[PDB]
């Protein structure tokens, strides 16, 4: 199984909790992940969404949530581990 | 339970091979994540009594002669993926997209 | 109940009806220009808020412009 | 919604054709009813953007070049049949047998 | 929709009603039928089973339940209509 | 967990494991005698009380004898 940090900056209009935990329901073979998404403009971090993330090989064997895209509009990271998406950074690859 | 294959295999029969679908290679920048995902595909020959998908497959393959064409190597199990993207109203959407990943391959 | 042009529906007066949307696309090859038009059922618009099939795409030596709409006979090709 | 075909059609594309599975032609006398039923089958060419079964189909067909092989004409909807028969314990059984009739055909 | 006569000569061990009606649940396109099955040895009719029957082209456009097999071990007939399986006969084809 | 002979499983020592049953068949053609052996998963034994795949069949110029069993390595061909 898997547990992740949950956050929805749009919680009101979707009628959902703003923050908390999410118990990830998974199938027999499929692996489970956690993800975090945020905006970053003029040094101000704006959270977008956090929660469970289905089987995705981009998140395989990643214990920490690190975004890899060079200057995107909406940053994203995913990881494998319980609550691994609580902290996140932006450390892109060399090239 | 089908058979998995790679470029290091010599299987002429219906097998599941790996494939990465690249959303960025389409020019789709409205998809925040994932930029690419493993979707796989089915390929190989469907010889007799091999990985029959339905009871219908077994019955017609037994009854129908060789004429004129055998079963087709086709997925027998799919799985969804998560996707974070902007929709046509430019809203941030967290969705569960079904029928995106081939898990197994069989003969139909 | 929504009618669309179907370029290959040679037995139904080149017209289909769906609960989905009308589809039309122009694909420019290095040496060819082709067009396709059809109906896309509702359960095939994945995801419904931005379907893959309705999104224009491009690759090496190929550009596929698409147009999805919900008015009757709206999937029409045109010219400058 | 796929396309239905008969011997009076000229459709080279993926189409559903009729077929009767004859249980008696197998020598199966343990099946009281039905002796034969309409099971149909899928046949025809899967040209581009024709009756794509999954979103996975559309994505790989768009991405994957012609190399090396296109989709396979395969069922997209099945239905069960009822069957009255003797089982291995020689008991009269009324059963609902799934995956026996092809209802539609698509490209995967 | 469709209603048929229901009967199960094995009702005890299957823990079901012996007789009565059965409301046939059908899908959008598929047609619905009723069927009857019985044994016939030395002029004594022994009921076997009766109830709904899924889409089967052998039962298409048959308002009366008539078995067609020449001297089977377990007779069978199916029909299209509400309670059409209440009465049944054995009138085989010419050949 | 039930092991059976698999004539075509050339990468798993010609042995498969299933929750179903072991399968083996001999098909006599006018000019040929072939045998196949494999495992049949539980969800593929349709109907479970008398599966089609485990039932012997015959047609014009072909006779397929089959044998289904649940003991370890029970799907063996033999001779008079
Ligand atoms: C809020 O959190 C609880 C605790 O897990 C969960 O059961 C519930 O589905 C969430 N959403 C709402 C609207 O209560
Ligand atoms: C935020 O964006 C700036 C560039 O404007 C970058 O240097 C910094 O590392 C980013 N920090 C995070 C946590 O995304
Ligand atoms: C008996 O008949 C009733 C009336 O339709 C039905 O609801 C029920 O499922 C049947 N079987 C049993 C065991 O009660
Ligand atoms: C019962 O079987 C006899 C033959 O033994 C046949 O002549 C008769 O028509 C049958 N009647 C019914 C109702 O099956």
């Amino acid at each position: 199984t898997r547990e992740c940090i949950y956050y929805n900056a749009n919680w009101e209009l979707e009628r959902t909790n703003q923050s908390g935990l999410e118990r990830c329901e998974g199938e027999q073979d499929k692996r489970l992940h956690c993800y975090a998404s945020w905006r970053n403009s003029s040094g101000t971090i704006e959270l977008v969404k956090k929660g469970c993330w289905l089987d995705d090989f981009n998140c395989y064997d990643r214990q920490e949530c690190v975004a890899t895209e060079e200057n995107p509009q909406v940053y994203f990271c995913c990881c494998e581990g319980n609550f691994c998406n609580e902290r996140f950074t932006h450390l892109p690859e060399p090239g | 339970l089908g058979l998995d294959c790679d470029e290091h295999s010599s299987e002429s029969r219906c097998c599941r091979y790996p494939l990465t679908v690249d959303f960025e290679a389409f020019g789709w920048d409205w998809i925040i994540a994932p930029k690419r995902y493993k979707a796989n595909y089915c390929s190989g020959q469907c010889e007799y009594m091999f990985m029959q998908k339905y009871p219908h497959t077994h019955l017609v393959q037994q009854a129908n002669p060789r004429g004129s064409a055998g079963p087709c190597c086709t997925p027998t199990k799919m799985s969804p993926i998560n996707m974070l993207y902007f929709n046509d109203k430019q809203q941030i959407i967290y969705g569960k997209i079904p029928g995106m990943v081939v898990d197994r391959c069989g003969c139909s | 109940a929504l009618q669309c042009f179907c370029h290959l529906c040679t037995k139904d007066n080149f017209t289909c009806v769906t609960d989905g949307l009308c589809f039309v696309s122009v694909t420019e090859t290095t040496d060819k220009v082709i067009h396709n038009s059809m109906c896309i059922a509702e359960i095939d618009l994945i995801p419904r808020d931005r379907p893959f099939v309705c999104a224009p795409s491009s690759k090496t030596g190929s550009v596929t412009t698409t147009y999805c709409c919900n008015q009757d006979h709206c999937n029409k090709i045109e010219l400058p």
